[PDB]
């Protein structure tokens, strides 16, 4: 299961 | 023995031609078990393993969702990576990014990554100790300012330590028939002459699972690695991998070498000969 | 900032005459992403053709598998034609049943 969507660069 | 999970993001930018592509996939090992495509006729995440298959619909909408979003987010991305380096709204931009974690022969955590590369150049990483960042230039270190703002090392850690080994060790067991299962390499050698007193021994390696394989061609019990010629490993299509290595004999002298395999399927390693 | 592809031609099985059997052509180490495959029977392209999924090495380097079912005969020439940035002119790589 991949990780939450995490903050753009 | 040893196990990972790895998920690969690309964001690819062409102006002119549309937003910005977003493909997702994930691997256990050498397996591929999902993909998501932003350019499908009805983007959604889609089974890559049939050991995946039997995940309830909850997780193939949260899989969706997420990725989803993550289109979103990564061409906000390739819009401020853009700006970082001064770069015109004309030129092509990628953006990949790998994470996942890596467990020893036990099922404990034994690493956790998270990669970043712009244009195929390493931009930002997390380290081992999965706490701090490593920013390759000025531009890098305005995304590593972000993520100490956002928690990004903090989520990341969280989710390598648990989530990630927590459904690791789940599609082992589900996929543990395949997964668990190292398929040994049918290995033979062929002889074919270039001229009148020199010959290739090609040695064989075929039908092997995980890709990971050694062969080696040693003259005299001597390993010949500058004078061997070894192909990249390479997909079968049958989920196993194929690999030869090459070594360019005086004719008469054929018996003098010896290609070895290692290799986990192996119950012992192989020691080959060319048989006329 | 650019890297060419790697080819290799090959089959699945061991190659037999008269059997059915599956042709693969194995693109690597290439960058961007953007690639033309297609495999060819006799210099014709062939069609459905098949492909995994887009995904990369551990250098960031693209890799992509493009597969057919063939049946391979004595005279049959089968090859891979290959497009990206790189290169100027689209790259023709021969099936050699013993690479």
């Amino acid at each position: 299961k991949p990780i939450v969507v995490l903050h753009g660069y | 023995g040893s196990h990972s999970m790895r998920y690969f993001y690309t964001a690819m930018s062409r102006p002119g031609r549309g937003e910005p592509r977003f493909i997702a996939v994930g691997y256990v090992d050498d397996t591929q078990f999902v993909r998501f495509d932003s350019d499908a006729a009805s983007p959604r995440t889609e089974p890559r393993a049939p050991w995946i298959e039997q995940e309830g619909p909850e997780y193939w909408d949260r899989n969706t969702q997420i990725f989803k979003t993550n289109t979103q987010t990564y061409r906000e991305s390739l819009r401020n990576l853009r700006g970082y380096y001064n770069q015109s709204e004309a030129g092509s931009h990628i953006i990949q990014r790998m994470y996942g974690c890596d467990l020893g022969p036990d099922g404990r955590l034994l690493r956790g990554h998270d990669q970043s590369a712009y244009d195929g150049k390493d931009y930002i990483a997390l380290n081992e100790d999965l706490s701090s960042w490593t920013a390759a230039d000025t531009a890098a270190q305005i995304t590593q300012r972000k993520w100490e703002a956002a928690r990004v090392a903090e989520q990341l850690r969280a989710y390598l330590e648990g989530l990630c080994v927590e459904w690791l060790r789940r599609y082992l067991e589900n996929g543990k028939e395949t997964l668990q299962r190292a398929d040994p390499p049918k290995t033979h050698v062929t002889h074919h002459p270039v001229s009148d007193h020199e010959a290739t021994l090609r040695c064989w390696a075929l039908g092997f699972y995980p890709a990971e394989i050694t062969l080696t061609w040693q003259r005299d019990g001597e390993d010949q690695t500058q004078d061997t010629e070894l192909v990249e490993t390479r997909p079968a299509g049958d989920r196993t991998f194929q690999k030869w290595a090459a070594v360019v004999v005086p004719s008469g002298e054929e018996q003098r070498y010896t290609c070895h395999v290692q290799h986990e399927g192996l119950p012992k390693p192989l020691t080959l000969r060319w048989e006329p | 900032i650019q890297r060419t592809p790697k080819i290799q031609v090959y089959s699945r099985h061991p190659a037999e005459n008269g059997k059915s059997n599956f042709l693969n052509c194995y693109v690597s180490g290439f960058h961007p992403s953007d690639i033309e495959v297609d495999l060819l029977k006799n210099g014709e392209r062939i069609e459905k053709v098949e492909h995994s999924d887009l995904s990369f090495s551990k250098d960031w380097s693209f890799y992509l598998l493009y597969y057919t079912e063939f049946t391979p005969t004595e005279k049959d020439e089968y090859a891979c034609r290959v497009n990206h940035v790189t290169l100027s002119q689209p790259k023709i790589v021969k099936w050699d049943r013993d690479m």
